[PDB]
RNA sequence: CGAUGUCGGCUCAUCACAUCCUGGGGCUGAAGUAGGUCCCAAGGGUAUGGCUGUUCGCCAUUUAAAGUGGUACGCGAGCUGGGUUUAGAACGUCGUGAGACAGUUCGGUCCCUAUCUGCCGUGGGCGCUGGAGAACUGAGGGGGGCUGCUCCUAGUACGAGAGGACCGGAGUGGACGCAUCACUGGUGUUCGGGUUGUCAUGCCAAUGGCACUGCCCGGUAGCUAAAUGCGGAAGAGAUAAGUGCUGAAAGCAUCUAAGCACGAAACUUGCCCCGAGAUGAGUUCUCCCUGACCCUUUAAGGGUCCUGAAGGAACGUUGAAGACGACGACGUUGAUAGGCCGGGUGUGUAAGCGCAGCGAUGCGUUGAGCUAACCGGUACUAAUGAACCGUGAGGCUUAACCU
RNA sequence: AAUUCCUUGUCGGGUAAGUUCCGACCUGCACGAAUGGCGUAAUGAUGGCCAGGCUGUCUCCACCCGAGACUCAGUGAAAU
RNA sequence: ACACAGGUGGUCAGGUAGAGAAUACCAAGGCGCUUGAGAGAACUCGGGUGAAGGAACUAGGCAAAAUGGUGCCGUAACUUC
């Protein structure tokens, strides 16, 4: 479901085992996300090596929900634990130097596109 | 345009090698008998009368059996005079079935809607509930946005009130042809159709560009 | 808020043109008496196609 | 509406009507004739007859029935040999409905229900 | 004339081995993966079983750790190719959702020994 | 002064235009992408949270617009009680004092079965002119009409140059309206299985009654969005601002005077639905009936008999229809309701038997047993003959033609 | 500050932002010593605040079971 | 004032579960609440079950839901001990 004050995992490094969902935006009406839609998240916990700091509000995106992904033929494919990949929102792409857990190939909007072109086995 | 009249049934899935199982509406065609053609005794006009399938007829009144003789020795089910358009559509050689959608690829679909009782508001026109919450009773789910102040006097149909509603005329015009098989008699749509099983289902091709 | 005016004789007859729960309607007839019963239903006395059942 | 409901709701909790028409079915076979209210009457076939169908098959293990669903204490000993031999074997339509219209001076519509003693 | 029960047939399988709720079914698919064609595969035990028309479905659990990956199939899928049924499982319900539950030596299924 | 309950919020829209987004025309110090910014128009469209009673003001983050306004400065026979607000009381201050502050803080009550207009749905009487059964025209009405971001059309147009766009599309999101149960979860007290307590069954196996359906878990039929599908068209007609031609009054000049064209996201027809009480009540087809007598203070009434068609309804078996009526099936020329005998989804292999076992219990017979809606057969039990309503060719005037 | 005019002060921390929370500032327009001043534990029908647990309060309602409402029949009130 | 859920002091006590005079089921004993038959509607009052998120709701965890037994372990700061 991935809605308002949700405390969920990052998926790039460095961002720590907390960050909250706040509001979801682009439209009127917008409540929950789904893979690939873009939320807006604040940071709480970050590791201080990082590129980012507390309190600093973002973009992600949802890449693990029990909704899981069914676009290319109906069948559901589906993640447990609820996680997020941090979006940079001028010059696009993701912002960490690894990401964690299998991942999935339905993020194919050309701004995180490159996701695909890490070192998982996807 | 002619309507073909094809009854409800249900919907399956059809499959393509990418694994997407492409869910369908299924319509299984009898087609028409065909028990008038008109043409300019009565206001000039051209009209087929079409007829569809048969029926047992083990009832029916003079007034009917009178025109069941005249239209053949087979009784069929409904009428529909179906008026043709000039220069646009023709009664002449055989009687035409799922060869109207050979190339139009939308379609429409008349039916009879399903009866909601007393229908209300809440659910039927997208409004609002009042909640149980902070001490609140007596009225949680009862209409009473019908005005000011009194300034309105009189009403429109933007204001939304309870009573019967269904079992009249409804159109849909969302679907669109996946499969026709003209040996099978069979029609294959993307999207629902109206109300219950059996019933009646019009369905003739699109009109719109 | 409240009645401000009391409703018309006219009125009260315009509610009571429809008050007939029953008209009554025309009997059935038995099958073995010359007797006739309320369309389907026993008399009070027995009498139903030409059974006489229960009778007192 | 009432979605897919399609036996009807009468009169008490289903609770109620659940022993009444335990105690009304079982003590019809003794009593023969019962005067009660038409709706009740037309949804007593619907336990009655089956349990009067209970005697068509016979088994050693069939004699444990009337126990659980339409208990009665006295039928148990008389009814699968008086009627499962071969009333029983029709399966069912042992009951008549004689519709009575009213009681008295009130408003319930009357019935009698009573079980057919001779097949032919 | 008469369509329903009959006409999705015509997309259901010739032939297809015989599973029940708990069998061990190793399953393979096919994937074009975006760029093409590869047969990959799936293990785990069945938790709910197909038995209705074309669309029918069942779900796949890994197990194997007691945690994982988890599934959902169909028997008549064009892209589904084949099944191993490797084990039968001891199972003495139709559902098996409880599974999703345990993750510890609470999670084994024994041989069903048909 | 015989009471139009106090501020904001939620619910709910609706009207305006000095137009916010959409369109139409234009000047730019507008070479192009953006930007600045004025006429013309009301079809379609215009944000949530923090402290705070506060809408608001401030802030955080978002828009194509979060436009400027009216609506008892739109909110109680609609709601909450926080602001406001006494009678308990305190802090600060003032007033000898009793009291006082639209200062401050805790606390402090929220009543209402409808007569009629306004409304929504739905019966019965009357009109449409012989009765009956039904399908078609269409006076007129409503619905549809909006769009962010990116990618392509296009490194093409322009311009040292950087940079970088129209038409028309697609990819991805939304508002709003509209429809489904195939997906998927949930629910599912008419289906199945397990289990705690206690009473009943002599007791035990085993099964009920009650305990939130005692508790726990699946789930058919069906609902449902937490699921899935879908949208603003061409031809023809006609329209402010704007685009105008030929041309006078006023030799020229001019869209106007005489004379005649183009055209907007708007609109009529076209599509989708309603609709002949359209008392201006239209059309056409299918079906039916070919009768008399008595009296009178009668150009009209009251009586009796022959003979009632085609059809309709009651009365039933009830449902895709339902608050009640209405209305969809079926009434033995029958599948309408119930039941039986099965199948299917659903549950999970029972109560027994055999063996093994101290025994709890396991395994085999056994994919057992049980069932409701889903699906099939069946007249097993029930829907009686009739009775009832509905009458005998259907009022008045005119024209022409054949006679 | 329950006391504060500028004041919803100023600044550090706590939020995405905080007329509130904790602390520091002194310039207390008017705290202050029984008219009581400062201070701590168990406790308290105690005002305010931070985090977690647990949750249909909410996202967003959806299905299930009764009583009153509905139908007829019985015996039959009120303001106005 | 009503065949009015209100008020009203003393006296006795049981299976099984339970620490209990709470509470579930029940024995002895008492009783079926002095209008009836149906329909299965919104709506009101009362109940039942609920996915994935979680206080976001709201002035405000109000309200509701979860927990809840016993034995054996394990036990912080603050403190007037």
């Amino acid at each position: 479901m991935i809605q308002e004050q949700t405390m969920l995992n990052v998926a790039d490094n460095s961002g720590a085992r907390r960050v909250m969902c706040i509001k979801v935006l682009g439209g009127s009406h917008r409540r929950y996300a789904g893979v690939g839609d873009i939320i807006k998240i604040t940071i709480k916990e970050a590791i201080p090596r990082g590129k980012v700091k507390k309190g600093d509000v973002l973009k992600a995106v949802v890449v693990r929900t029990k909704k899981g992904v069914r676009r290319p033929d109906g069948s559901v494919i589906r993640f447990d634990g609820n996680a997020c990949v941090l979006l940079n929102n001028n010059s696009e792409q993701p912002i960490g130097t690894r990401i964690f857990g299998p991942v999935t190939r339905e993020l194919r909007s050309e701004k995180f596109m490159k996701i695909i072109s890490l070192a998982p086995e996807v | 345009m002619i309507g073909l009249v094809g009854k409800k049934v249900g919907m399956t899935r059809i499959f393509t090698e990418d694994g997407v199982s492409i869910p369908v509406t299924v319509i299984e065609v009898e087609a028409n008998r065909v028990t008038q053609v008109k043409d300019l005794a009565n206001d000039g006009y051209r009209a087929i009368q079409v007829t569809t399938g048969a029926k047992k007829a083990n009832r029916v009144t003079k007034p009917e059996a009178g025109h069941f003789a005249k239209a053949g020795v087979e009784a069929g089910r409904g009428l529909w005079e179906f008026r043709l358009a000039e220069g646009e559509e023709f009664t002449v050689g055989q009687s035409i079935s799922v060869e109207l959608f050979a190339d139009v690829k939308k379609v429409d679909v008349t039916g009879t809607s399903k009866g909601k009782g007393f229908a209300g508001t809440v659910k039927r026109w997208n409004f609002r509930t009042q909640d149980a919450t902070h001490g609140n009773s007596l009225s949680h789910r009862v209409p009473g946005s019908i005005g000011q102040n009194q300034t309105p006097g009189k009403v429109f149909k933007g204001k939304k009130m309870a009573g019967q509603m269904g079992n009249e005329r409804v159109t849909v015009q969302s679907l669109d042809v996946v499969r026709v098989d003209a040996e099978r008699n069979l029609l294959l749509v993307k999207g629902a159709v109206p109300g219950a099983t059996g019933s009646d289902l019009i369905v003739k091709p699109a009109v719109k560009a | 808020a409240v009645q401000q005016n009391k409703p018309t004789r006219s009125k009260r007859g315009m509610r009571r043109s429809h008050d007939a729960l029953t008209a009554v309607t025309s009997l059935s007839v038995d099958k073995t008496s010359g007797e006739k019963h309320l369309r389907h239903h026993i008399t009070a006395d027995g009498y139903y196609r030409g059974r006489k059942v229960i009778a007192k | 509406m009432r979605h897919r409901k399609s036996g009807r709701q009468l009169n008490r909790n289903s609770s109620h009507r659940q022993a009444m028409f335990r105690n009304m079915a079982g003590s019809l076979v003794r009593h023969e004739i019962i005067k009660t209210t038409l709706p009740k009457a037309k949804e007593l076939r619907r336990v009655v007859e089956p349990l009067i169908t209970l005697a068509k098959t016979d088994s050693v293990a069939n004699r444990r029935l009337a126990f659980a669903r339409t208990r009665d204490n006295e039928i148990v000993a008389k009814l699968f040999n008086e009627l499962g031999p071969r009333f029983a074997s029709r399966a069912g339509g042992y009951t008549r409905i004689l519709k009575c219209g009213f009681r008295a001076g009130d408003n319930a519509p009357m019935a009698y229900i009573e079980l057919v003693d001779r097949s032919e | 004339s008469n369509i329903i029960k009959q006409l999705e047939q015509e997309q259901m399988k010739q032939d297809v081995p015989s599973f029940r709720p708990g069998d061990t079914v190793e399953v393979k698919v096919w994937v074009v993966e975006g760029s093409k064609k590869r047969l990959q595969a799936f293990e785990g035990v069945v938790i709910a079983i197909r038995n209705r028309g074309l669309h029918s479905a069942f779900t796949v659990r890994k197990i194997s750790n007691g945690e994982g990956v988890e599934r959902v199939f169909q028997t008549h899928s064009p892209v589904v190719d084949s099944i191993s049924v490797k084990r039968r499982g001891a199972v003495r319900k139709a559902k098996l959702y409880y599974l999703r539950e345990r993750t510890g030596k609470a999670a084994r299924i024994k041989e069903r020994l048909n």
